């Protein structure tokens, strides 16, 4: 890669987002960060579930059709303890939907206080409904986002659900050279892209289900693609820097620029109009 | 804390030592290790304003 | 069902109901004044 | 469901019902200054749903009652939606078999389905339920499986009941399986507690190191970083029915043989 | 009187049924009435339950944003003086 | 309390780092970079913020 091209003489330097290692910096003299930019996990953001219609879906449409049958049976219930069935029919089905007609005539006192239950329990019902409806509601959003390398998810893999970073790069590295995670690293090791660019397209074409790469590339990526979103705490927070041999005479040079482009405010505007001008 | 390092006195300084361009041209000193800048702090106590 | 909640307004309507006598006796003076 | 976990059927509702029926006597009292029953039916109506049509009561005084008691019914049917809410947000997922003292292990024919009881030879646990349960031992010999792995794919395969072992191992697998669909018994039970500890020969001069260097580590709270990196699982670290209204029902059942009782009753006189 | 009595009788069944008068009449017109009262009682819990649920929201204020703003960019007059925090000998201040 | 609050999430103006001061052409620099590269790529960094 662009390690081995500057090493073997190829190049004098290596602008470009080269993020700082030890590997690297044993062999190659690294200038002071130009940014800073940690690992994140590039997920896509999956479509909230606008319902609106879920009536007698959430709990049992049982519920819904032994509902008229329960009502027929009280109707019927209450005509032969009368001994105007439609007319109180009719009534039943009004008070069950908060019509409010006003046409029943119950004959005996009993009718009228299996009215007022009837009314009650139908009250009873509505509300077990709401609670049913805030249940439904409240539990909105039921997928989570995963916390970077800390959450369980990732130290524990599944065949389900994949997550590979890039290959021949800092990431790689980084993985490789942390032994707290070699079954991460052994999936990881089976999902690797060509370039990033590739991963992108295969993250958001779910061909995958999450990716680990630079904040500052990720970030960019979700602001351009709305499809696309970025999560996980920053870890091995360490920036890019300008990678070109330790036998150079630009070293005492190029880094002191570096910083005074970082401090001037160059370096904020070229963020600006290059990184920092979309959001979603 | 830089003046003592440049006359020889110390060859370390270990602590809050923010990089600048000017400390750089005197003192060659290793790479960051915790990233700083300049923020600004405010309170906002007066309000909640949810 | 919390016994707050059936106390802290039932015995508001408890009160409510003892209460309504005193304007029934204030209307009536009322409807006879004039 | 909890349907009858509520509050009712306690004084509170006793109470509630005499201060309706007290409110109901007053408004047709003061109504009088055939309207009692009507009163009694249209104050009903109000607590449940305002479509109960009722002429009793026609006064003005007595309009701010009904408003108020109206106020305390909105604000009741509130708490109620409220408290529906609230427990609604939870669920109870307590145990299955609570422990080995359950009658199914020791009558592990008897009760519907047979209850088979997995188990590892060749080691503690075996030696264990020889030697305090010999009535067990030969009924969960043909069950004797081969391993750990082997006895999770039997229990996800439905091919055995319940599986008795070590308790860290099982934790272990518990909190490293997919989906979290089987548990340890209980929320958490050991039948005898016991250490692993580390084997050394008879009079070795290493045990009176070996065990001070561990109580070294447990002490320094290595154990528990150890405990962490190479213990933790994902499942252990978690945290308009038919069935539901199917009893509210039957007392509706009953409801209506009370009326139509009290309209044979009735109907006598 | 029965245009005004429909609209009436929806818009209270759309809010309360409070409203009664002698709209439907016939078994076409009470069906209907039915299924509108019942559709804005679906409604109505949908709006009740979006409610409940919104109350989980909350937000918090952040003044300005950076050093490239109104607030800092300019001292003079404005509105009341807005004074700067820098202790001195340090970076910031060389900055 | 928690009362006062730096401006958003926290936009540095000019981002830089600390380092750890070392003489002009001093035979630190060179070891002392490469071992703060492997304490930073061992996570040792996090534990310690
Ligand atoms: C008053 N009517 C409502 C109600 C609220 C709370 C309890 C029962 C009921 Cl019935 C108002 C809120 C939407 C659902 C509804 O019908
Ligand atoms: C490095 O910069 C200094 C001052 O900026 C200058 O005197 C010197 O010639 C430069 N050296 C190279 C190799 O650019
Ligand atoms: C150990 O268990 C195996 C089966 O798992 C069994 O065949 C063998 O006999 C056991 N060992 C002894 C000493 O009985
Ligand atoms: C350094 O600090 C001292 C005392 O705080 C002050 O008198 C002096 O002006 C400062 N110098 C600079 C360059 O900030
Ligand atoms: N860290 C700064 C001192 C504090 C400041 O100026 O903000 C130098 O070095």
């Amino acid at each position: 890669g662009m390690m081995g091209e500057l090493l073997s003489g190829q190049a004098d330097m290596i602008v470009a987002p080269l993020t700082i290692n030890n590997e690297r910096a044993q062999y190659i003299e690294f200038s002071k960060p130009f940014k800073y930019q940690g690992l994140t996990i590039l997920v896509k953001k999956e479509i909230p579930r606008s319902t609106l219609d879920s009536f007698m879906q959430p709990f049992q449409s049982t519920l819904w059709l032994l509902v008229g049958l329960s009502v027929h049976v009280v109707a019927v219930m209450l005509y032969l303890l009368d001994r105007t069935l439609s007319s109180a029919m009719w009534f039943s089905w009004g008070v069950l939907l908060n019509s409010g007609i006003g046409e029943g005539a119950p004959r005996s006192f009993s009718a009228r206080i299996l009215g007022m239950v009837w009314a009650g329990f139908a009250m009873i019902i509505v509300a077990s409904y709401t609670a049913n409806l805030a249940a439904f509601l409240v539990l909105d959003r039921p997928e989570e986002r995963i916390t970077g390398i800390n959450d369980p998810r990732l130290r524990n893999p599944s065949d389900k659900f994949i997550y590979a970073t890039v290959k021949q790069s800092s990431v790689d590295i980084y993985f490789r050279r942390q032994v707290e995670l070699s079954t991460m690293y052994r999936h990881m090791e089976k999902h690797n892209y060509e370039s990033a660019a590739e991963a992108i397209q295969a993250v958001r074409d779910n061909k995958l289900h999450a990716f680990i790469w630079d904040s500052a590339v990720l970030e960019f990526e979700a602001s351009q693609k709305c499809d696309l979103v970025t999560t996980g705490e920053l870890f091995f927070r360490s920036g890019f820097g300008i990678g070109m041999r330790k036998d150079s005479p630009w070293k005492q040079n190029v880094s002191l620029s570096i910083l005074k482009s970082h401090e001037n405010g160059f370096m904020e505007d070229l963020d600006k109009t290059w990184v920092r001008y979309q959001e979603c | 804390m830089i003046g003592e390092v440049v006359y020889q006195r110390a060859v370390m300084a270990v602590g809050s030592l923010t990089i600048n361009e000017e400390r750089s041209e005197v003192v060659d000193f290793s790479v960051p290790f915790v990233e700083t800048g300049i923020s600004v702090m405010v309170s906002r106590s007066n309000g909640t304003v949810s | 069902l919390t016994f707050e909640n059936m106390a802290g307004v039932f015995m508001l309507v408890a009160g409510g109901i003892v209460a309504g006598i005193f304007l029934i006796f204030i209307e009536i003076a009322y409807k006879r004044h004039k | 469901p909890s349907a009858f976990l509520e509050p009712f059927s306690a004084s509170v509702w006793v109470m509630m019902f005499v201060m309706l029926l007290i409110v109901s006597a007053i408004a047709v009292f003061v109504f009088e200054y055939f309207t009692i029953g009507k009163a009694i039916w249209l104050l009903w109506g109000l607590v449940f749903n305002n479509s109960v049509p009722v002429q009793n009561p026609k006064g003005t005084t007595s309009k701010i009652m009904v408003s108020v008691w109206a106020f305390f019914a909105v604000i009741f049917l509130a708490s109620y939606t409220a408290n529906l809410a609230a427990f609604m947000i939870q669920e109870e997922f307590v145990d299955q078999v609570t422990g080995l003292s359950d009658k199914k292990f020791q009558r592990p024919h008897d009760y519907s389905p047979p209850f088979r009881f997995g188990t590892v030879p060749n080691g503690s646990t075996e030696r264990n339920i020889r030697n305090n349960y010999p009535y067990m031992h030969q009924y969960m010999t043909k069950f004797n499986q081969k391993g750990v792995e082997d006895a999770l794919v039997s229990l996800k395969t439905g091919k055995l009941d319940a599986f008795i072992y070590d308790a860290a191992v099982l934790n272990y697998k518990a909190g490293r399986d997919e989906g979290c669909k089987l548990v340890t018994i209980g929320s958490g039970y050991i039948f005898a507690t016991t250490g692993y500890g580390i084997a050394l020969q008879k009079g070795s001069p290493w045990k009176r190191q070996i065990d001070l260097a561990l109580l070294q580590f447990v002490g320094d709270g290595e154990m528990e970083e150890l405990e962490t990196l190479w213990l933790t699982g994902i499942c252990h670290n978690e945290k308009l029915d038919i069935d539901n209204m199917a009893g509210v029902f039957y007392m509706l059942a009953a409801a209506m043989a009370l009326s139509l009782i009290t309209f044979i009753w009735e109907h006598l006189f």
